[PDB]
């Protein structure tokens, strides 16, 4: 009767910058995922292939849970196919995403007055990322023909932006913390059932 | 071994539009590793030039930089008022990022003699075992300025001690202030107490005086 | 807006010790290599330390080594320099430096700046001394007149005019150190010859580091 940590997961008193998203891995133990969706405290609740409801009825390997901040008009960014800062260089989902994406508004959290700028996103990338790709590359970024030699300047730009949330700001523009649940099937014996 | 950057010169007086030139010679080759900084009194450092030829965010064009090895250029090609400052020039190819000492940009000028004006010890510093003589040069241009005190016309060494401010932002002048201190004892010993002021805008050192009991 | 607070400063006996503190606000303070700057009073710039983003890559100038010591919280986005055995050779302006990402050196933003000075003279507030006009000066070119700010330790003094009402004319002089270990100070200011009997100037004299506010009519004998 070992439960899946996932007060660990969603009530974590920090979360990660999405450009640096978290993940975690839960083996061996027994989610009972209903009361996740039976709470209705979340904004955003929807699982991709599985069903949310009756999904404690299914026996998995491992779970992959996937946290980080992004505001709130980039949450829709986090399904498959999608396209967007987010999508295209910060976090990818498989156009076969087999999952549930869940966020929720924590601007009382995340937000400070003056702007909290610990949470950063990236905003110059040659390349959309692979599928359940991280990129925490800080290199600078050379927008120009002249080499940037690690200095930022003209057509040299740092990566990372930052967001700067403050309680003020429009829905939109607020700090939404997600939870990205990703059910894989491996071979051996699943290890994840939660009756 | 300390990166030593030696610049030049020491001081520079142009007037606003002219072309400006400052060096920076290091002891042994940093490469391309150095920078430019502008300084205005009362005020932290301000990032102009970087890798010798690259500008800083919102630098305007006149001001350029070259140079490789050990011996760099800064060109101010036209002087608007806001560029008169102090220059530092600064090198990341060794652990200590060493500065040189600075070349000050101060504003050239017509020659101005200044206002003189002697102050006689208040009463009630008096009160104190204490004396001081407060003599002041009042917007002059030329910085060089000579000031000897007179006690019975008998000038002192030492006991004066001099304070010259920034140039002025609005008639690009100086103002300098010499402070004789006596304590009572040696004050009330004497009897005429006389400022000389010497300056190139003065064909005669002018001298203002007054006499301890008024 | 961007945003650099350094704080901790003051006076401190030769051989004590003294904190800095640098709050950062407005930009990814994690992302950015610091470093601290001084500067004595007249002088040139002189680098302290250094720190890098992660934090294990630490430089310091050779005069201050084992002495000083820098650290940095990515999290409350803070600077800090621990200073130990001081000397009056530290006596400067500390600046809080913020350097272009990975030139480890190019400084984009400083701070303010805090005045950290070392030295074994005791806090004293300033005795203020008016500068009278000359007797009889003239009809209408120009009369000068001021106060006199002597004997303070602490350096900061504020001087204005008129609680900021007189500005034009006003020379505050910068301070000079005597003999004693006191800094002296004049600010004198140059008004209409034919003025003194009607108008009335009075200083405002400042002296944070004591708690001191001393203000002084300065009108003829
Ligand atoms: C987070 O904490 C709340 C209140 O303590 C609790 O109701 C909720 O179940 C927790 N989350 C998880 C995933 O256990």
């Amino acid at each position: 009767t070992n439960l899946c940590p996932f007060g660990e997961v969603f009530n974590a008193t920090r979360f990660a910058s999405v450009y640096a998203w978290n993940r975690k891995r839960i083996s061996n133990c027994v989610a009972d995922y209903s009361v996740l969706y039976n709470s209705a405290s979340f904004s955003t609740f929807k699982c991709y292939g599985v069903s949310p409801t009756k999904l404690n009825d299914l026996c998995f390997t491992n779970v992959y849970a996937d946290s980080f901040v992004i505001r709130g008009d980039e949450v829709r960014q986090i399904a498959p196919g999608q396209t967007g800062k987010i999508a295209d260089y910060n976090y990818k989902l498989p156009d076969d995403f087999t999952g549930c994406v869940i966020a929720w508004n924590s601007n009382n959290l995340d937000s400070k007055v003056g702007g909290n700028y610990n949470y950063l996103y990236r905003l110059f990338r040659k390349s959309n990322l692979k599928p359940f790709e991280r990129d925490i590359s800080t290199e600078i970024y050379q927008a120009g023909s002249t080499p940037c030699n690690g200095v930022e300047g003209f057509n040299c730009y740092f990566p990372l932006q930052s967001y700067g949330f403050q309680p003020t700001n429009g829905v939109g523009y607020q700090p939404y913390r997600v939870v990205v649940l990703s059910f894989e099937l491996l071979h051996a014996p699943a290890t994840v059932c939660g009756p | 071994s300390e990166i030593v950057l030696t610049q030049s010169p020491v001081s520079l007086s142009l007037s606003p539009g002219e072309r400006a030139t400052l060096s920076c010679r290091a002891s042994q080759s940093v490469s391309s590793y150095l920078a430019w900084y502008q300084q205005k009194p009362g005020q932290a450092p301000r990032l102009f030039i970087y890798d010798a030829s690259k500008r800083a965010t919102g630098i305007p064009a006149r001001f350029s930089g070259s140079g490789s090895g050990t011996d760099f250029t800064l060109t101010i090609s036209s002087l608007e008022p806001e560029d008169f400052a102090v220059y530092y020039c600064q090198q990341r190819s060794n652990w200590p990022r060493t500065f040189g000492q600075g070349t000050k940009v101060e504003i050239k000028r017509t020659v101005a003699a200044p206002s003189v004006f002697i102050f006689p010890p208040s009463d009630e510093q008096l009160k104190s075992g204490t004396a001081s003589v407060v003599c002041l040069l009042n917007n002059f241009y030329p910085r060089e300025a000579k000031v000897q005190w007179k006690v019975d016309n008998a000038l002192q060494s030492g006991n004066s001690q001099e304070s010259v401010t920034e140039q002025d932002s609005k008639d690009s002048t100086y103002s300098l202030s010499s402070t004789l201190t006596l304590s009572k004892a040696d004050y009330e010993k004497h009897k005429v107490y006389a400022c000389e002021v010497t300056h190139q805008g003065l064909s005669s050192p002018v001298t203002k005086s007054f006499n301890r009991g008024e | 807006e961007v945003q650099l607070v350094e704080s901790g400063g003051g006076l401190v006996q030769p051989g004590g010790s003294l904190r800095l503190s640098c709050a950062a606000s407005g930009f990814a303070f994690s992302t950015y290599e610091m470093n601290w700057v001084r500067q004595a009073p007249g002088k040139g710039l002189e680098w302290v330390s250094y720190i890098h983003n992660s934090g294990n890559p630490v430089y310091y100038a050779d005069s201050v080594k084992g002495r000083f010591t820098i650290s940095r919280d990515n999290a409350e986005n803070s600077l800090y320099l621990q200073m130990n055995s001081l000397r009056a050779e530290d006596t400067a302006i500390y600046y809080c430096a913020r350097a272009l990402r990975y030139s480890t050196s190019w400084y984009d933003y400083w701070g303010q700046g805090t005045l950290v000075t070392v030295s074994s003279a005791s806090t004293k507030g300033p005795s203020v001394f008016p500068l009278a006009p000359s007797s009889k000066s003239t009809s209408g070119g120009t009369a000068a007149l001021g106060c006199l700010v002597k004997d303070y330790f602490p350096e900061p003094v504020t001087v204005s005019w008129n609680s900021g009402a007189l500005t034009s004319g006003v020379h505050t002089f910068p301070a000079v150190l005597q003999s004693s270990g006191l800094y002296s100070l004049s600010s004198v200011v140059t008004v209409p010859s034919s003025s003194l009997g009607t108008q009335t100037y009075i200083c405002n004299v400042n002296h944070k580091p004591s708690n001191t506010k001393v203000d002084k009519k300065v009108e003829p004998k």
